[PDB]
């Protein structure tokens, strides 16, 4: 719910504003902001067939997604990013997964971790 | 529905054809000479 | 008495204003103008354009080219195509481009393309003299 | 027929959405390029103050004469490279009915392609490459030296361009250019002193790439705002019709649920 | 209702367009109709299906870039755009191929192409490693390699 | 069905429409979709045939360049274009035509123009001959003569 809020908005806004696509180059910041968060939301929605994620796994996804820390990143890349990013977390932090599982909402231990966890993903990102 | 200016055929698809294809004409002219 | 107008292609420094005195570098030589200075016209070369305003307060420029206008009326027209104050020049680059202009005439014998050079000559010459 | 209804109501929606985003990117860029017309109007005319000053009159004796065009490249701004066309060849029948011989230099893809079919061998040079990017002293320079380095000894000149006067309307006027023979024997110019008749040369080259410059300032801020009320209005046509069509639609799907169930019913009430 | 309700009975439709051969391509397959249910990455590959998806994303967005290309023009478009929709057209040409039986039509001879040539043709019409030919080399050709080399003779009687 | 096959009974067909009558051309006669099978030059002669055949197709490129002109607005056109449209706007205009019947909801005489004068005044519209005078001119008269003098008495 927490995560979706801001995503819907953000989106409801891109769709806004996407009729100006093929034009950010001569637009002024807010609408280049607008199209670029909503690009980078679009391909994270993207997702396999026969691949369903569980519930902790998509609101992470969609944490590092909504929070910015996609905007530096062009949208071809946005894919590997989500696959690899899901691989390391389920593969390293079990722990807060299973936190963010048991209690349903994002605390703010878990979401100072999840910023601390994305930030250096990024830093070690491809 | 993109490209329905192109689908319905009217004087705002035949100028896009025009348009589009004269360009590419003109390129395609031109990368002959550069081979 | 005087109505000066500093403008580059794409700013403005003064317009209308009332300094005292400006000092230009025409390319017959640098004058000085004061109120009712003999009506003139001419055209500029590299160098400083120092503007006194009435306190005695100066202000100085580094033109490049243009065409300052003296008229008959006591007012003063400087359009300078590239006009830098001197917080924004360095020392270093003029320097090493004026010898990367003076080495590169000697190589040069052409009329034309060695006239080119000299002119990037003088205009870095009275880059170093500005500067310091 | 609906599949046709269909077809043209999205057809001109898609026309819709992006003249509105187009008048939306061209009112972007009005209103850069009209914060930097303030600038290069003060330096532009106050390059023309001495001629004013001076009060250079000009020979009406000579021939040879020089004619500039100033437009862009893109169309979809209205009467603008339309209106200096209309000025152009309004006056080069003018000055060639009295001897005087024109040349013409289209400054804009749009002016030259206009002229090009009339008058093409009254015709000095044309340039390109006006209007994708503002225009700034490094283009007015380049379009000074070739009309330099042309061999034309042009005895009076005159520029033709888009005064800009707010967003609503804009004005097309000619700046005359005088040559060295007429500024040098005016015997208004006999009070500037330390002139000569090179001290003039080098003035006349300079104030040829500032009447240049300052208009292709004037003509690129009156060009965007020309473009914007365009696409506003053809936005608003497109609109009009979009909901003509849509009303036109729901009587036919309406017509076409009607005709079937008619179809079906005399086919059941036959039996 | 009869095609309609023919859908659910196929594997692989193969819808033809009649827009597409009203620009000479044949077959009028529609590229963005024509679905099969093998077109899975654990089916065909990897390479085959990605191959296959960038075809069909290039083409729709070349179809969404066709009305910016009605209305503006194709001056003012990016060299991005001009470069994809060149791809989309050389794609467009290059998914033709005259038919044994369509001599009589054509007069042009049967190319019959493996799986593996049309889908390295593609991925280089898609990298851009023949953005430097004409669109019309492509057209009513094998395999890339007669591509390339219709693009030379017309090159050199051109 | 009534319309569509009364059609194939009749010799000469004149299609009425409401868009054009809306316009205020009265009559309101279809020029695009009105046919005779008499059109043909061995009967009605070369002249006239040629007149009749240029006027419908500078009506039927009008009728092409409306799209346009409604959207992207009248600027867009080329030049020719323009021209053609202009002409084509001022046979519209005289094509209508002031009934004697009408003496009584409209105020104009009725004028009745010979064959001759159509023809004439229709060769002379393509050809350009008035491409001065206003398309306000051309509208409710008789013969041409009639939309020049109502040219010169507008100025």
């Amino acid at each position: 719910k927490q995560v979706a809020g801001t995503m819907k908005l953000e989106l409801a806004q891109y769709r806004e504003v996407a009729a100006f696509a093929q034009f950010g180059s001569d637009l002024d910041a807010a609408t280049q902001q607008l199209l670029s968060r909503g690009v980078r939301l679009t391909e994270l929605l993207k997702q396999g067939q026969y691949s369903p994620m569980a519930i902790e796994e998509q609101v992470a996804v969609i944490y590092a997604g909504v929070r910015g820390y996609l905007d530096k990143l062009e949208p071809s890349k946005i894919t590997k990013f989500e696959n690899a990013f899901l691989s390391h977390v389920v593969s390293q932090h079990q722990a807060l997964l299973g936190t963010i599982r048991a209690d349903g909402k994002i605390s703010e231990q878990s979401d100072a971790k999840l910023k601390e966890i994305v930030t250096n993903f990024l830093a070690g990102f491809e | 529905g993109a490209g329905s200016i192109r689908e319905a055929g009217g004087a705002f698809g035949k100028r896009e054809q025009a348009e589009e294809e004269r360009y590419f004409r003109a390129q395609s002219r031109e990368q002959l000479a550069a081979l | 008495q005087m109505s000066f107008t500093f403008a580059s292609p794409t700013q403005v420094f003064f317009n209308g204003a009332n300094v005292r005195q400006v000092d230009v570098p025409t390319l017959t030589g640098a004058f000085g103008i004061l109120a009712a200075h003999v009506p003139t016209l001419q055209v500029l070369r590299p160098g400083l354009v120092v503007v006194h305003a009435e306190d005695g307060t100066t202000s100085k420029y580094f033109v490049s080219s243009g065409s300052i206008a003296v008229n008959a009326d006591s007012s003063v027209q400087l359009l300078a195509e590239e006009a830098v104050t001197l917080d924004m020049l360095d020392l270093g680059a003029a320097k090493a481009n004026l010898e990367k202009a003076q080495a590169e005439l000697v190589g040069t014998a052409d009329e034309a393309t060695r006239a080119e050079i000299q002119i990037r000559i003088e205009a870095n010459e009275a880059l170093v003299k500005a500067l310091e | 027929t609906l599949k046709d209804i269909t077809r043209r109501l999205k057809s001109i929606k898609n026309i819709q959405k992006i003249t509105k985003s187009m008048k939306m990117v061209a009112a972007a860029k009005y209103a850069r390029a009209e914060r930097e017309l303030k600038p290069a109007r003060i330096y532009g005319l106050g390059s023309l103050a001495l001629y004013e000053k001076a009060d250079i009159k000009g020979p009406e004796d000579k021939k040879k004469h020089l004619l500039i065009g100033v437009s862009s490249d893109r169309g979809l701004c209205g009467a603008i490279h339309s209106s200096i066309a209309k000025q152009m060849k309004s006056e080069v029948a003018t000055l060639t009915a009295a001897g005087k011989e024109v040349m013409l230099v289209g400054i804009g893809d749009k002016i030259r392609g206009i002229l090009y079919r009339t008058h093409s061998d009254q015709f000095l040079v044309a340039f390109k490459e006006v209007g994708r990017k503002p225009p700034t002293f490094g283009d007015a320079s380049v379009i000074a030296l070739e009309l330099l380095n042309s061999g034309y000894e042009f005895d009076e000149g005159s520029i033709i361009f888009n005064k800009f006067r707010s967003v609503i309307s804009y004005k097309t006027e000619e700046k005359p250019i005088f040559s060295l023979n007429t500024v040098a024997s005016a015997d208004s110019m006999s009070i500037y002193d330390d002139i000569d008749a090179d001290v003039l040369q080098n003035y006349q080259e300079y104030n040829l790439a500032n009447i240049i410059y300052y208009s292709l300032k004037e003509s690129t801020t009156s060009e965007q705002s020309a473009r914007m009320t365009a696409m506003d209005n053809a936005s608003k046509n497109a609109s009009e019709m979009i909901d003509k069509l849509t009303l036109t639609f729901n009587r036919t799907r309406q017509a076409v649920i009607t005709k079937e169930l008619i179809e079906i019913i005399s086919g059941a009430a036959a039996l | 209702p009869a095609p309609a309700t023919t859908f659910a009975h196929l594997d692989a439709t193969t819808v033809l367009s009649r827009a597409i051969a009203e620009l000479g391509i044949y077959p009028a397959v529609d590229p963005l109709d024509s679905t099969s249910r093998i077109m899975d990455p654990n089916i065909v590959g990897s390479e085959h299906y990605d191959v296959a998806r960038g075809v069909q994303k290039i083409l729709q967005d070349y179809k969404s870039l066709q009305d910016i290309i009605a209305i503006l023009g194709m001056d003012e478009l990016s060299e991005e755009d001009k470069l994809t929709v060149s791809r989309a057209r050389k794609i467009q040409r290059f998914l033709s191929q005259p038919f044994q039986v369509a001599e009589v039509f054509t007069g042009h001879m049967g190319k019959l192409v493996p799986l593996k040539e049309t889908i390295k043709g593609f991925q280089q019409i898609l990298a851009g490693e023949y953005d430097h030919l004409p669109e019309q080399a492509f057209y009513m050709v094998g395999p890339i390699e007669e591509a390339v080399a219709k693009a030379d003779k017309l090159a050199e009687e051109h």
